[PDB]
């Protein structure tokens, strides 16, 4: 009956799969996950080799498929998004920036300190160049503040090229260029583990954190005015949703086969 | 006891075997890369009491001799090794052999173990590897940190797009290994097959030439298991597992009965 | 044919590939008289109604011939001897084999 | 259920793709795009195929249709 | 030649509950097989002694 | 009077005590903050008839023996501490550990008991106590009277909203309670628990740093319990304890028979 | 490990952690030789098929 | 192989393996003919039909 | 050989022989289940028992 309970919890969890990527339909920045399986066959010295049927289906990973989600455009100029390879580096305490993780969303805000914090007020990390100078000057990631007053005048547009500097614009018309947000890329996105609200971190089989700007070597840009939705396909969620409940019954009644084979001796 | 008790015996057994072997299969139906098994039975020996043919009396042979069987069992459990279905993802590295071949992959013990399941994924340093276990692809593909987009040929040739280079730049090549007899491989698990003396020497070769397979990239294969064909087989499987113990409850009633008898 | 020499008769059908590519029983593995071995340069497996067997190459528009299977009927098959493993020996009540082309006389 | 599965999966695909060049109705320069599918008819050598179904559809390319659009 | 550690996994008992019971079977039998014989011996016995 | 009525009777007990433990989750799937436990089985002593390994003679050792097992039993009731589903309530006193860690409450007898449910109330004198028996929870919470409405960090920072004052007050600051091995808490019923030997010294923190879990505001934590396996493994279990009541049901018709013939 | 000292071999798979964090049984709680104290800084515990944890 | 040194000749079948992994009686344990030793790196015995280990 | 907690291998602890006699029957039966050799029983054959 092992086999049959192994076929059960196989399609049990792809049920659970499924149904936190249906969960999901509106989080923003979300990436579905996939139910892989594997064969069990076990065998001993002193077990016949020719007749070999197996021990059942072992779940082997739930991936976390990463390819881009669909664009929502809110013409919010605080709403950003990466399009293509790269992530946001966003740390939960401000005087440590090394403790940091990775998201997709980019709903952003100010808070009372004018730093750019996301919705569980946690700061953006991004890179500080000088206001006359071009490029980064200290590779080091640190949050993003934008002043209420430079200069004096006073804070009045926030816009972000395609470089992602943050450029603002103050009442004496200074324009000045107030950093860059910093995109952090890994060489095994499946390896990332997985935190609370959409956000990931870097592990032993994701590899080293890769510091980049967007639009530069393998990244891709930062799009303000956007956000990402979740990468699921409502039709396909619904029919895998189908299949997996053939599959957890065809499960089901192998085990009840096997209940009565017992049930049959018993009566004897 | 009774012959009659050790030949039921035998069927009880055979069948057990045949509905394990059809519960691997409805275990296994979302299984990528799966072959489903059949049991094949076979007829054990036959007791010699009169010999058929045999000279009873001059210019006289026995036509039919009393021989009795010794039950039946089940010989070997036959992999069918037929193609399955194509399922298109939108990973690209995932891949489906379209034919004959196998992909080989670096078991830790050092051996290469033979795998139809295409669901790869990269580690930490590059190297296309399998989303189950990690285990790293015959030969290295090692993925170079400035790629953008990773294709994979007809021929199995692996080329990735570099940003600031046109033309892609050949990062590895891919060779599937095929079989005279895949059904003589050794199921070790894990989407895994091992040669045996019954497989045959392995064969490398190019995907797409002299018989080897096609690399068809962002496809998966799904597993050849047809429940409807299952869920018939267990349904008749436990007919005949009930016929073999009506023998041994026929006989247990007889057994009692001369006991209180005789 | 049986490892001690002789032939054994067999209604089972259930044949499968040995390493060399011989069709062997699925059980333990007997070779099928007359020998038949499926070349390695061969994508498809036909057996014709007259047990002719023939392989298809690739890059060959033409039907490859391999083999030809014989089979044996015998005037009284209940006096064969069952040995196991869905396998007949011929006795003296069986009656003489005659072995021809699977659809003829 | 998987020819069947490819069914919907290449409806799905045209149906995209017809999504897309209506939203780009009003874009310079945008070229329309057009989806092609082939056929999926594999078999092996352990597998008679006079009598086996094909595989279902597959999608061959999404086509980049070229040809001159009209002038404002 | 060592076997491998699969985390997140058990194994079951290798008994087959329908040999077990099957066993039970024969063995009940056989052994009221042969409380029968020393049966017939004491009733055997028993005749002796009264004859005899 | 025979071996297999006692072997079969610890078979029989074994099970018992298995069904019951399934019974109990099943029993608590609405229990919040509830975690499944688990029947770990065992075999007892065995009877050395003879040794496996004896000197039958001179370079010849007996490589099986003859011994004969005591049957079976439960060793362990063991809890399995894996967090529960989240549930969003409206409530603004029910919280959460996302996480490792156990709010602590007061006993009347005077000790600290650590439990993983959050519904929390306030009482008469506005302490934050449970929802149950009314344990005050560990440090005292006091709501004042001139509070509109409840905040707790993620900190556990409780704080309430003064109306005219602008910035939240603090009230207090809940501290939480991980242990090294959860599996060794004693239950003493009531959804709390006490520190055993093998539980180990409680270690005290403010939540979300040293390990410990995040306290939720408005979120409840389910039981961990999964249907569908506790009926699978009821299953199982009364299949095992009818094959033990087979051999009892045996063996008492061998001694009526023994009895009538001997 | 056996309260003697000697060395006992078991199929049983089931373990568990006692309160100083060494790998023991689920049923007496005999540490699993040779020991494998799970650090208290811990979120997640791996083993491998080689046997490395 | 008797203890004697003479050869006695069964019928049963039923046997199993010393500590030096000779193919040994599954009861008093005595050797059988000829000697057939199970090496350490094994994982699956096959006996063939003709009786070649 | 006696088996002892703590060590493998059972340790031998001695070795048993019995004696035969050519006549059996001229020992002399002395109660106890006890018998005596005489001059017609025999020489006392002590070896190692199953041999010779």
């Amino acid at each position: 009956s092992y086999v049959s309970l192994s076929g059960l919890s196989a399609a049990q969890l792809d049920l659970n799969t499924t149904s936190n990527n249906i969960a999901n339909a509106n989080t923003y920045g979300f990436k579905e996950s996939r139910a892989e399986f594997a064969d069990v066959y076990s065998n001993s010295l002193f077990t016949n080799a020719k007749t070999t049927p197996g021990g059942g289906a072992q779940a082997s990973q739930v991936a976390q498929q990463f390819h881009e989600g669909s664009s929502i455009y809110t013409n919010n100029p605080m709403d950003l998004r990466v399009s293509g390879t790269g992530f946001f580096a966003v740390a939960k305490e401000r005087l440590t920036p090394q403790q940091n993780e990775l998201t997709r969303n980019g709903a952003f805000h100010l808070n009372k300190e004018n730093y750019m914090v996301t919705a569980n007020d946690e700061f953006l990390l991004g890179y500080q160049v000088d206001p006359s100078s071009g490029e980064v000057s200290s590779y080091e990631p640190q949050p993003i503040n934008i002043p209420a007053e430079f200069g004096t005048g006073f804070l009045t547009k926030v816009d972000f090229d395609e470089n992602g500097s943050v450029m603002g614009t103050y009442s004496n018309g200074e324009n000045v260029t107030l950093g860059r947000v910093a995109l952090v890329r890994v060489p095994n996105e499946q390896g990332l583990d997985k935190k609370g609200g959409t956000q990931w971190d870097s592990t032993q089989f994701s590899g080293d954190k890769i510091w980049g700007e967007s639009n530069k070597g393998s990244f891709g840009t930062i799009n303000n005015g956007m956000l990402e939705q979740s990468n699921i396909d409502m039709t396909q969620e619904l029919v895998d949703l189908i299949s997996a409940q053939r599959n957890f019954q065809a499960n089901s009644r192998s085990l009840e086969v096997h209940n009565q084979l017992q049930q049959n001796i018993l009566q004897i | 006891m009774h012959p009659a008790l050790w030949v039921s015996k035998t069927g009880l057994d055979a069948q057990q075997t045949n509905i394990a072997t059809i519960s691997n299969n409805l275990a296994n139906a979302s299984t990528v890369g799966y072959k489903k098994s059949r049991a094949v039975f076979e007829d054990l020996f036959y007791q010699n009491i009169n010999q058929p043919g045999g000279q009873s009396s001059q210019n006289t042979e026995l036509p039919s001799g009393l021989m009795l069987g010794a039950g039946s069992k089940v010989v070997a459990t036959q992999k069918v090794h037929t193609h399955g279905n194509a399922q298109t993802t939108t990973n690209a590295l995932d891949m489906m052999v379209e034919g004959d071949g196998f992909f080989q992959v670096t078991l830790p013990d050092g051996n290469i173990g033979y795998t139809r399941n295409g669901q790869f994924t990269l580690n930490g340093e590059g190297t296309l590897v399998t989303s189950g276990s990690g285990y790293p692809v015959e030969p290295e593909i090692v993925i170079p940190e400035d790629a953008i987009s990773i294709t994979v040929g007809t021929d199995g040739e692996v080329s990735v797009r570099v940003r600031g280079q046109q033309d892609n730049q050949v990062v590895g090549q891919l060779t599937i290994t095929d079989f005279v007899n895949p059904g003589g491989l050794e199921p070790i698990g894990q989407n895994l097959y091992l040669p045996t003396g019954a497989s045959g020497d392995p064969q490398e070769g190019v995907p797409g030439l002299d018989g080897l397979g096609e690399i068809r990239q962002s496809m998966l294969e799904a597993s050849n298991v047809n429940v409807t064909e299952e869920l018939v087989n267990m349904i008749e499987a436990q007919r005949v597992y009930e016929m073999n113990s009506k023998v041994i409850s026929s006989v247990d009633k007889m057994m009692s009965f001369v006991n209180q008898q005789l």
